[PDB]
């Protein structure tokens, strides 16, 4: 029912940026919130930012504050993950998903991001 | 090392109440 | 990793103002030369403005001199054209690009803009 | 309808030449 | 020695957008907070929203959250404030300020927003 | 409903404000 | 006739930025180009920027140019010089003046920019 | 090292004219 097609990732120098994406279908977008997971290898799932349905309220870890946006657009089914000032800690692979299913255990592709020291 | 949402895992601190988490980040 | 997100498109009246943004992530955006290129329906894609990594140059096409002003803000990865009276033969896309790549056709999604009367 | 940079399409005009073009406007070429 | 000049506001209908912007010299821009505070005829002034020196933290009043946002342009000494789905509940002077100094009373003009029903 | 604020900058407070952190997240010179 | 009071100027960290203001009066102010001019003590002055009458035509110092943005207000009649990443070479009082009567040796009292380094 | 317009002091170059820099400089 659910399909999440993540882009953007790639690699970068520590201080870089990078814009995710996330093209979504096969639910009604504007009614779930969305977030932006990473799992790097041996490491606990964090879940890095978070967009409720219509964009009003943000979550971010504390991390990445001042540094990721999250942003959606719920006329073309999208979510944004704008990483500036990335830095090594930030390798990982991102995932995009709805809130409500994250514990369905069905995931897309992610992208890959590694950001070199 | 906190416990965590077990829907979203979003993390919880001594504020945070299901009902509001629900309310805010879920579907009812 | 070349992400080029523009915007500040729309509908403008002829004499009217505007100013478009490319936000610029994934490479070393302090390295590159950038370009604001526009292509109309049906006619070629032309550059309209250049900016050097530094910005201590410019460039503007002759069509466009005395109205336009690129600038760039290599703290932010962005670059600004303001286009002061336009006119109808500047209703085009707009796409931002870095100079040196421009020749393998990678473009973003662009802008619109439309000059009416 | 005049030469252009052809990786860049900047017009040249009697004035440019490439390597004052290069060294201003391009980095890896 | 301190000149905050604010432009921007306009009159606009219910559920349009406006953008405010706050040019300041007089001292070191990048180093202060600074915040967007409405005055309304015969109410409270409100701290609308407010940013902190290094752009990294933001600060709504609970009545504009997701529709407002305040951003700062350290390049060009600048604050905005970018208004969106606007009600007549919006409607006063909206003046920028550093938020180290508000409580010495040194006031730019303003910008008067009028959001029409 | 009217709360106290900073007294600076006239933020709201709410019961989990303290001087110590408002100072270090908003103010500069003070 | 012509008074020009320029403000803005202070002590700042090289890497820093300052917005620079002088305000206008005694002519028909949107009938001349202006120009930012700056003397350091026992050196020659030099023009650091030129705006033409209606803003559309600038001139930069090549030393200048990508860090300093002069700008011009007809209904204000005000001009502003914002001054990016500054350098110890920039110390100096700095002027502006109209074009035309930089010659005819009246100056404002200028405003003093020192770039500690 | 240059010479320059000896009204606004504006540096010239091979390609400046007395004639343009007026129009676009001295002019309403
Ligand atoms: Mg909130
Ligand atoms: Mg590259
Ligand atoms: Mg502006
Ligand atoms: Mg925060
Ligand atoms: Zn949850
Ligand atoms: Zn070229
Ligand atoms: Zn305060
Ligand atoms: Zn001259």
């Amino acid at each position: 029912r659910v399909q999440l097609v993540e882009s953007g990732g790639g690699l970068v120098q520590a201080g870089g940026s990078l814009r995710l994406s996330c093209a979504a279908s096969g639910f009604i977008f504007d009614s779930y919130a969305m977030g932006w997971y990473r799992q790097a290898p041996g490491k606990e799932m964090e879940l890095v930012a978070a967009i409720t349905s219509s964009g009003s309220s943000t979550y971010y870890a504390d991390s990445v504050k001042g540094r990721f946006t999250i942003s959606r657009d719920n006329a073309k089914n999208t979510v944004y993950l704008q990483m500036n000032s990335l830095k090594p800690e930030d390798t990982a692979v991102y995932y995009c998903a709805a809130l409500d299913y994250v514990i369905d255990g069905y995931w897309g592709q992610g992208t890959q991001v590694t950001v070199s020291s | 090392d906190v416990y965590k949402c077990e829907i979203c895992k979003m993390p919880f601190s001594v504020y945070s109440t299901l009902e509001k988490h629900m309310k805010k980040w879920h579907s009812d």
